[PDB]
């Protein structure tokens, strides 16, 4: 447990996790990218 | 070359269309690389 280099007052969203993925990851593989995930049948690129 | 579980692997066997005679290869180098490959292109002199 690490709740000091982690944890200031007014908080902290430095870090980072991802939930949305084309596919499942592979074992042992960086998939390092910042696309907007695909929803229905649109190609929107950007947050809404 | 091939790339399973990383660990790029070197071979080569240099005999001085196409020889028939069969030929072995000899590992030179090992080296656990680790990543996504999908492309291939050679260089020239
Ligand atoms: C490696 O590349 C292949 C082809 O683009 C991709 O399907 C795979 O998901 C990649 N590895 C990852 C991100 O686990």
């Amino acid at each position: 447990n690490s709740n000091k280099l982690d944890s200031k007052h007014s908080g902290n969203y430095d870090y980072w996790y991802r939930l949305f993925r084309k596919s499942k990851l592979k074992p042992f593989e960086r998939d390092i990218s910042t696309e907007i995930y695909q929803a229905g049948n649109k190609p929107c690129k950007g947050k809404g | 070359f091939k790339n399973i579980d990383g660990y790029f692997k070197i071979y080569s066997k240099h005999t001085p269309d196409f020889p028939q005679g069969f030929s072995a290869l000899e590992p030179l180098v090992d080296l656990p690389i680790g990543i996504n490959i999908t492309r291939f292109q050679t260089l020239l002199a």
